[PDB]
């Protein structure tokens, strides 16, 4: 018997198929997070600015209180 | 990136050339008498395994 190269089929590798698929973000869903992060962003930032006003008047008060300076 | 993404694949590809003929790149494998030398037993198992991935 003579032995040569043998053939293999099984699944035939599956040639030409789109492996690319959309993931995580769809379109409308990411905009709700996007503007949602903005709405949370400005609201939390301005609370510290109002807290800065408590310091702002009190810091400049030191110059008014000190006249022997 | 894409240059080194496929050159690891390409260096694996030259192994098929090396196993079929003694040279890396250019081989006198194709001749007017059809084909010079037979496919070894350790190639047909490798081509199918390579194409699947």
């Amino acid at each position: 018997x003579x032995x040569x190269x043998x053939x293999x089929x099984x699944x035939x590798x599956x040639x030409x198929x789109x492996x690319x698929x959309x993931x995580x973000x769809x379109g409308y869903s990411m905009f709700a997070v996007g503007i949602g992060a903005l709405l949370f962003g400005y609201w939390s930032m301005m609370k510290w600015n109002r807290e800065r006003r408590r310091l702002q008047i009190e810091d400049f008060e030191a110059r008014i209180a000190l006249m022997p300076l | 990136t894409p240059f080194f993404w496929m050159f690891e694949e390409r260096e694996k590809m030259f192994e098929f050339y090396e196993r079929v003929s003694g040279a890396r790149m250019h081989a006198a494998y194709v001749r007017p008498g059809g084909v010079h030398q037979d496919l070894p037993l350790g190639l047909m198992d490798d081509i199918y395994e390579f194409s699947k991935n």
